[PDB]
């Protein structure tokens, strides 16, 4: 009742002035700032899925790397709407509501419901072991999840461990991934519609591209136990290889740089 | 024995002369008291019986070799990870109880409601608490910490959702004090002065953040034994970013929400929410870089009673202006060269001069306890910048530092 | 399982009928809560480091076989001998949580300032806390104690210097309660009744002391929702000596200072020192045998506010008359036959009738907390028997039982 | 200021009306009520000393048994002045001030100062051992210090122990007492004044009577290690025996009952 004057709210600091103002919705993903400027796909599959989904929906946005603590839930890939009032912002959108913000999330025959459990529950594991557990790939995990975290060797050993432990319990398995990529290769050789039954790729093709792509880019290192980079291109007659290239001509029809 | 012999001999080597009082003060400074002070203490408030053990603990060790001391705390609650490292250490240095030293390895969860997140410190430091003979204190420090932010539970902001990573901040402070105050809690006729200037990341001091925070202070009092005791107060502060490698020109990454000043509350500027007067973002209080402060006080003594028990009146008129550092200049993710950031603060200090900053006002009831200072004020904020969250009711103030 | 099966079957054996609420209350009575109540608790506030270890301790065990409970306390301070036995035990009896049982072996130092001495209890007892369905409680007990007096530090009296030995006092009480009170701390429209009648040493109940103490009570309230809530109160009491062996006529040794009623203080009769209104001996408050009490109350509700938060006013006018049992009759160290002691109390009750007993009066500020009742009164004792130590300032009253 | 009336203080209860009112000063000692009526000597020597002293000073009084907790100091034998105001009493007199309340407490030659250390420090011990430690005398200690305490066998075992322990630490020794009574017997055979140098017995004769008497009455049980009851009458030519009889003709010149 008493406060006498009102004096033009006080001009948020330089960090938030530069980062989170924007004009378009700024999706948060796991990425390196080198790719942020170019909108290139993420390196974590659980987020590249949603990113490929959105960019299929022809919605434009800007990717912006974050750190998985900054999220309304535990999981990262949440979208933020633009800034409408320079001192007050809208609410976040978790991963569950991006495709709310048709044919993408549609009911499929139970067969198509079945194979998706293969990818979510078997291919996901072979990824963790080949990345977070196999010591030969202690190099690539470093350049992705700890190297841009804090940059102080006293700290990096803490996060690098916190990941490997909290990821080991969540999962030998290499064989279960071997035949799985021969299964899907058969599911593709019987569709004849350039996708898994539908003319426009839906939520299943994007869920598979989430793994067929990363394992090609970051796991094709030839040095037994042939790395998953070759299994993806050798399963069947290479129908998983060509699928991505036919997929990576719709989501990002203007970018080159795949194939290692 | 030599610990006391080295100070006895300068007294023994010399109508009558009274030079022993200084020796008595030296003895008292050791915190080792001529009968005794104590030996070790303890406690284990150890709950149990459920998903929480709550694992209280405590310890004190008031001597090891003759003057060295320690401590320990813990709460392995089973809900919070732990606070299991809050251990210290103390020892005089080569002769006197003044040039103290110390080591601590803290770990805590400094919860922050005003900015809806939390902090997870896991650092360790090293002090040198030199007390000059005249009363002027000094210090140093070197506190490599970890400083993680992970408490973004409710809708916080799209600002505090850009600062959720980690940091090192291998700082090096330098405290100070020139305390002429007559009563540490109730400034009636004394004085004060401080300085907390730290250099965070630069040259040898490595890490990721890089700045040089320079907080000043002042105070006063002047009773014009009528305890009229006119008041005073003033503060300052500057957060100047700096490059990262052994230079003064080049890259400079701007401030985070972990290193910025927050000006408000019942302890600093009465008449505002616990965190107010800032570059606010909706509901969440983001701190600003440059700021100032002020106060005037009355501290009326209870009339027709005299300079009795510490309780007095109080009539304050605070101030405050916590701007943030914008650039709006030479428009590379976050990399401002020395020329730009300089012309930023140089202009981000002009916003401090212009404009009537803010002016709380009210009355209160001070109770100058020996160890603390209770206020229980009542204030009414006159001037405001929009969205600073003024307050008007009962302003309950408790602590040791006020204005 | 059968513990709950035996109460489920009477419900299962039978528009619609709602007989399950009684079952829910039965379940809640067990103090075992449908999620959980808890498991064991603990603490050890163990100081150390000097001539005192102070050896805190605690424990709770909220289950052993399904419904049985325990407890423990300790303070082996190193200055007091110990309080090392304050352990209890609890168990329902053959089906229901009403007919509880218990065992305790207490040991403490009940310090008494008003009578300048101390007590050293080292006894053990046995209860049976039958709660009748209508709300009427019952009980029993058998508490052989040791009851030593050893704190005669200052000039106490030549009375409390005649009672410094020991005793057994193998009592057997019988409590009671008819609680219709609407709020246990703030009697607004309820009711009350009690009785604590114990038989100390006689026939099979052996020991040295011998009496039959019979304390009664009453209460009331009547709001004439204006919380006017007129008050009430009344008490009684009788300490009748008895022979020692299986009879009613013969020897009878008169009362000690361990077994006599003391009537005064902020909890019983406001407006007097913690122990007053007695057969005083100089400065020391020796209790009397026969006594009565009284009160009237107002408990005004804060006008123009309504039946809001519990706080109310209070306007009391207490009373009290704690006579002692003289003989002055048939004038053998201490041996009064049944004929004499009878004609003593029969006449030592006439002193209760005659004379305006005492009348405190004042105002207060009740704060009916859920677990306690704070008073902070202010009273002014009108009538007095010489040397009863009236009081006039602020009468700070806290507890659970008041008048 | 306000209290309106004053109404005749309230008539102290029957116990204190019967016990501690009195007319003469009521000295408190260790005794059994059977002797209290007759003023007979106590059974604890540390109090019989002061009692014999007072009754030598021709001061009259009434003995009254107590229990050693009721005392301004730890030690019992304190005297109480009479009751002058039925609701307010004077202060107690500890053991140090009874003979303040001439020739009794007078400076003696250092020789007389020497032997007194013998009695206080050697005879005192032989008393404790022969009473509080020797199991053959577990009977007599019972009838004196625990039997009139509480009269409940559950309690008596506690006090009986609390005494024996707190008395054992305060002290084999039987030989040191043997020759000591031959020493004093020589100190008496050289005085020729019926006492230890003085015409009227002073503080030394009373300090010795404190032990020469009790050991005769309560320790003359014949069943080696001849009890102290015989040592006292056999030391020298029995000069300690006759001394008491010459002493017990001044303090209590009208009582018979000594000699067991």
């Amino acid at each position: 009742y008493f406060p006498l004057r009102i004096y033009e709210p006080n001009e948020l600091p330089e960090r938030s002035q530069q980062l989170t103002s924007g004009d378009l919705p700024t999706l948060y993903v796991f990425s390196t700032d080198s790719d942020a400027r170019l909108g290139l796909p993420s390196f974590n599959p659980g987020c590249l899925k949603w990113q490929t989904l959105l960019r299929l929906a022809n919605l434009d946005f800007r990717i912006l790397p974050s750190t998985n603590h900054s999220s309304p839930t535990g999981s990262l890939p949440f979208l933020l709407p633009p800034r409408t009032s320079p001192t007050a912002s809208p609410a976040p959108i978790p991963a569950s509501g991006l495709l709310s913000f048709g044919h993408l999330d549609a009911d499929l025959p139970p067969r198509a419901q079945a194979y998706l459990a293969l990818i979510t529950h078997s291919l996901r594991n072979a990824w963790l072991c080949a990345l977070y557990l196999d010591p030969t790939h202690d190099a690539l995990l470093r350049r992705l999840y700890v190297d841009p975290a804090s940059s102080s060797r006293a700290v990096r050993a803490a996060l690098l461990h916190q990941l490997r432990r909290a990821a080991a319990e969540q999962v030998a398995v290499y064989r279960s991934a071997r035949d799985a990529l021969d299964a899907l290769a058969s599911l593709l050789r019987e569709s004849e519609t350039a996708w898994f039954g539908t003319e426009r790729p839906g939520s299943f093709d994007a869920a598979l591209f989430s793994y067929t792509h990363l394992m090609v880019e970051y796991m094709s290192e030839e040095t037994g136990r042939v790395s998953l980079g070759r299994m993806v291109k050798e399963a069947g007659n290479g129908e998983l290889a060509e699928h991505r290239e036919r997929m990576l001509g719709v989501a990002w029809p203007e970018w080159d740089g795949y194939r290692r | 024995r030599s610990l006391l012999d080295q100070i006895f001999k300068p007294v023994l080597e010399d109508q009558v002369l009274d030079r022993v009082g200084a020796a008595t003060k030296k003895l008292a400074r050791f915190d080792i008291f001529v009968k005794e002070k104590s030996r070790l203490v303890f406690s284990a408030g150890t709950d149990f019986g459920n998903a929480e053990g709550s694992a209280y603990t405590n310890a004190v060790v008031r001597n090891i070799f003759g003057g060295a001391e320690t401590l320990t705390v813990n709460a392995s609650t089973g809900t919070r990870t732990r606070s299991a490292y809050n251990a210290t250490f103390s020892t005089p240095i080569n002769g006197n109880p003044d040039l103290r030293l110390s080591v601590e390895a803290l770990r805590s969860a400094t919860q922050k409601p005003w900015a809806s997140h939390e902090e997870h410190l896991t650092g360790a430091n090293l002090r040198l608490a030199w007390l000059t003979e005249k009363g002027d204190t000094h210090a140093l420090a070197y506190s490599s910490v970890w400083r993680q932010l992970t408490g973004l539970a409710p809708t916080a902001s799209p600002t505090v959702r850009a600062d959720a990573g980690d940091s090192l901040k291998s700082s090096l402070t330098h405290t100070f004090t020139r305390d002429r105050r007559d009563n540490p809690m109730l400034p009636q006729s004394g004085y004060l002065f401080r300085s907390v200037s730290e250099l965070a990341g630069w040259g040898p001091l490595n890490g990721d953040v890089s700045f040089a925070k320079t907080e000043v202070e002042a105070s006063g009092a002047l009773p014009v034994k009528s305890g009229v005791s006119v008041g005073g107060g003033l503060r300052l502060g500057v957060l100047y970013p700096l490059p990262l490698g052994y230079s003064l020109t080049g890259a400079a990454q701007p401030s985070r929400i972990n290193d910025r000043f927050q000006l408000g509350g019942p302890n600093d500027v009465r008449g505002f929410k616990i965190g107010g007067l800032g570059p606010h973002d909706g509901v969440d209080a983001v701190g600003g870089d440059v700021f100032a402060a002020g106060s005037v006080n009355a501290l009326l003594p209870l009339p027709r009673t005299g300079p009795d028990s510490p309780l007095r009146l109080q009539l304050y008129a605070n101030a405050g202006r916590l701007v943030a550092l914008n650039s709006k200049g030479t428009d590379e993710g976050l990399a401002m060269d020395s020329a730009a950031v300089f012309k930023g603060v140089k202009s981000a200090v002009g916003k401090l001069t212009n404009g009537i900053p803010s002016l709380a006002a009210g009355v209160g009831l001070v109770y100058a306890h020996p160890v603390a200072r209770f206020e229980l004020n009542f204030s009414l904020p006159l001037v405001l910048r929009r969205g600073e969250e003024g307050r008007k009711g009962l302003q309950v103030g408790v602590g040791i530092s006020f204005l």
